[PDB]
DNA sequence: ATCAATATCCACCTGCAGATTCTACCAAAAGTGTATTTGGAAACTGCTCCATCAAAAGGCATGTTCAGCGGAATTCCGCTGAACATGCCTTTTGATGGAGCAGTTTCCAAATACACTTTTGGTAGAATCTGCAGGTGGATATTGAT
DNA sequence: ATCAATATCCACCTGCAGATTCTACCAAAAGTGTATTTGGAAACTGCTCCATCAAAAGGCATGTTCAGCGGAATTCCGCTGAACATGCCTTTTGATGGAGCAGTTTCCAAATACACTTTTGGTAGAATCTGCAGGTGGATATTGAT
């Protein structure tokens, strides 16, 4: 069929017709550009992509192949860049990282 | 027998390592539960609550804590000190604007 | 025999304190943290009650309380929105 | 007649399987996921809804997102929104 | 032509302190100061009413904004001026 | 023919807080109740906030009130202070206050 | 060509506000530290202000730039137009 | 006999009184215009500025100076000290969130 | 240094709670084609205000000297928190009515949308006016040496 | 405690810039008055999933002992505060050219507004499937005592 989405046109597996309804909306304008939703939507899937592949490193790491909240929390703590984005951000279930003040260590 | 004995902080350096590792709630849920229903009844009487609301509020106050006491902990290194105390927490809590 | 706030208990205040990095803590502490948990609590469990009657219910649920976080600016991921 | 609940979950899935083939994620995980996801997207869209107003502008286009992208993100992090978001936009325009 | 509270600041100002002036920088500053409340109230109640799902805003949702954003007795007070304001406006065309 | 702000008995502007709301695409629709709801309770604020800094003023035995007394006023009523708690008011100073400690002698 | 400017920053000014900071006595290393502190801080306000600046296709930076860079970093200022 | 002096600590204790009391901008003002020019400069360049820019900045600078001192000065406390040193301000910015 | 007591690891095992693939029913999207409307850039330009060069002058930065006392290092000891084994009461897990959370239907007060008519908050400009900063003197502390 | 060197306090005073005072223009508000559209309150209802009660489960309260940490006391060195001489650079009052922001008209490419057609992501219920958390065993590192 000649029907082809604006995403498959964007070359982006995120819903541009989704985010597009999204913004309008979300009353944040009067009007919305066509191409706003394209741009955001591609915004969205790469982060999405970084943080996905970092949290799968994260738990090839820890030899498990399924994702869980721990490893996109140490995905995105051990990042500088992901950290300050998510600065006031708590992920539920993540625990922290390992860290030991060292003055707090025993004295060898 | 030989009464096996580890030194002070031998253990609590052990649990650190441990805790640090994991990420289960570490407060009880039904004592966790009644407080927080407690609190509400202050605001609004009769009131329910979705399992997943207290788990919520249950995983935030955790989070909060357990960073609160990450702070405080600079605080008593900061005056050379490796226990804890109120002034410490207090400090911290100002400082944050929760304070002066 | 039984006072809410003090079933948050040393044993548990003990173990946050250890995920935080505490090796060793004040008698003290463990009533001076019941004390910031509580007002942790009723400043978050306001917002939320405020969310419910507003939305003329009587159940407060994850959302009421999601919101509540990223006013206080403790946004929380997991719980929807 | 149970009324639906949108979710970006099967793309997010899309996208886990093109970076990490093999990996799997939980339900607890993806909830995250979503919940990154539509906080990005306030944040973004937010911005953007004030960049418009002060320019006293009623449209939002990608030229507002792009600097809504530029003072939402961290450096390198929004180097790579932008380009990939102008690849986007670029590769949309030139299509019937 | 760039609009400000200021008449209305004045006119509120000689209601409390009959003999006060203040200076433009102060009247600059409360005019900062009350479209930063204005739009912290609306920006309350636009998320309020897209989390129920309701496309208006009304007196009602400007309420809870205001017990969401305003601190204990300012907020009891302001709800009353609110609800008063509303009530009066109500009884008359 | 009445302005909308006589009908609510209030000083601040009922119809051009109306139209600020509007504008501002906050939602869709905007009932005629909310701007008057929000217009009062900006009214009762300023009348707060200026009562508080008239006080000011006269204890600093001025007559027009300046931004310094604007800040006093704020930082010292816990409520302004709080609802203000991340806003510089500029040509305000600070609230006169040395901590103990740094005090000499020993009583 | 603007170079070392930070350093008209002087020790004086650095100590009055230290003085309606209420503090009593400073470190000799506090001077240099605090200029670090303001550069960073300054740079981050100008980094958003310019930025708003350049979406409006200016080349001049107003006040209302600044006052919403640092409304974004949550600073708000009033007595500038917001 | 002759000579007048005050001792250590009376003429800071005389400063702050003075400078609480007041509002006046405490950096001198074209100096710190050259900084702004500078940074700003150095980001993008050919730029020209309001005067009430400049202004803008100065004000929102000095309070978050004059508010960071407090809190260092309450971490030099804390550590039993009446000196403010590097790292109280490194802790403080610590706890603000400006390096947790 | 030398065991002895424990904690920690690692490789392997397996049962099940939660992830997956399956299929269909479908309202709500999302794409598409046509008609209508309009935001906002391009273009010309009036005009505010930004950059800048000028000059006079004293407020204030700089740099030095000197020594008061604050910071920090060391010693030391009373005490309070850590570890631990003892004993059990509270939490947690799994099963069951019922309250509300929602989904539907309905309809009426209320909110656009549009056309005029009318009141007014800006403001450009002039002229008048007043609070107060800031200069002065001298009366009331505050400090610090003795 | 008495006393001299200084700073603070403060009511009186007057040039000035910043504030209050018209006068007029007035077009963009804000209001009045039909016509047309509709959101969401309200009543009714079905199915979750939440509060409750019971029993099996495992974490916490408690008292003892003493290690070691925190803080009091003492000490000394050197760094930071005060005071002072010197002189420059900020600040201040002014004018000037022109950059560039902003007002105004012009008009098209892009957006909204239905109407129609097709795709699809979410839901429900059923069956199938699997990553991995604990559970065991045995090796070995860690820690604390002699």
């Amino acid at each position: 069929a000649k029907a082809k989405t604006r995403s498959s046109r964007a070359g982006l597996q995120f819903p541009v017709g989704r985010v597009h309804r999204l913004l309008r909306k979300g009353n944040y304008a009067e009007r919305v550009g066509a191409g706003a939703p394209v741009y955001l939507a591609a915004v969205l899937e790469y982060l999405t992509a970084e943080i996905l592949e970092l949290a799968g490193n994260a738990a090839r790491d820890n030899k498990k192949t399924r994702i869980i909240p721990r490893h996109l929390q140490l995905a995105v703590r051990n990042d500088e860049e992901l950290n300050k984005l998510l600065g006031r951000v708590t992920i539920a279930q993540g625990g922290v990282l390992p860290n030991i003040q060292s003055v707090l260590l025993p004295k060898k | 027998k030989k009464p096996h004995r580890y030194r002070p902080g031998t253990v609590a350096l052990r649990e650190i390592r441990r805790y640090q590792k994991s990420t289960e709630l570490l407060i009880r849920k039904l004592p966790f539960q009644r407080l927080v229903r407690e609190i509400a009844q202050d605001f609004k009487t009769d009131l329910r609550f979705q399992s997943s609301a207290v788990m919520a509020l249950q995983e935030a106050s955790e989070a909060y804590l357990v960073a609160l006491f990450e702070d405080t902990n600079l605080c008593a290194i900061h005056a050379k000190r490796v226990t804890i105390m109120p002034k410490d927490i207090q400090l911290a809590r100002r400082i944050r604007g929760e304070r002066a | 025999l039984r006072d809410n706030i003090q079933g948050i208990t040393k044993p548990a205040i003990r173990r946050l304190a250890r995920r935080g990095g505490i090796k060793r803590i004040s008698g003290l502490i463990y009533e001076e943290t019941r004390g910031v948990l509580k007002v942790f609590l009723e400043n978050v469990i306001r917002d939320a009650v405020t969310y419910t009657e507003h939305a003329k219910r009587k159940t407060v649920t994850a959302m009421d309380v999601v919101y509540a976080l990223k006013r206080q600016g403790r946004t929380l991921y997991g719980f929807g929105g | 007649r149970k009324s639906r609940k949108e979710s970006y979950a099967i793309y997010v899935y899309k996208v886990l399987k093109q970076v990490h083939p093999d990996t799997g994620i939980s339900s607890k995980a993806m909830s995250i996921m979503n919940s990154f996801v539509n906080d990005v997207f306030e944040r973004i869209a937010g911005e953007a809804s004030r960049l418009a107003h002060y320019n006293k502008r009623s449209t939002i286009t990608s030229r507002e997102i792009q600097t809504a992208v530029r003072l939402l993100l961290p450096g390198e992090l929004a180097k790579h929104a932008v380009s990939e978001g102008t690849k986007a936009v670029t590769k949309y325009t030139s299509a019937k």
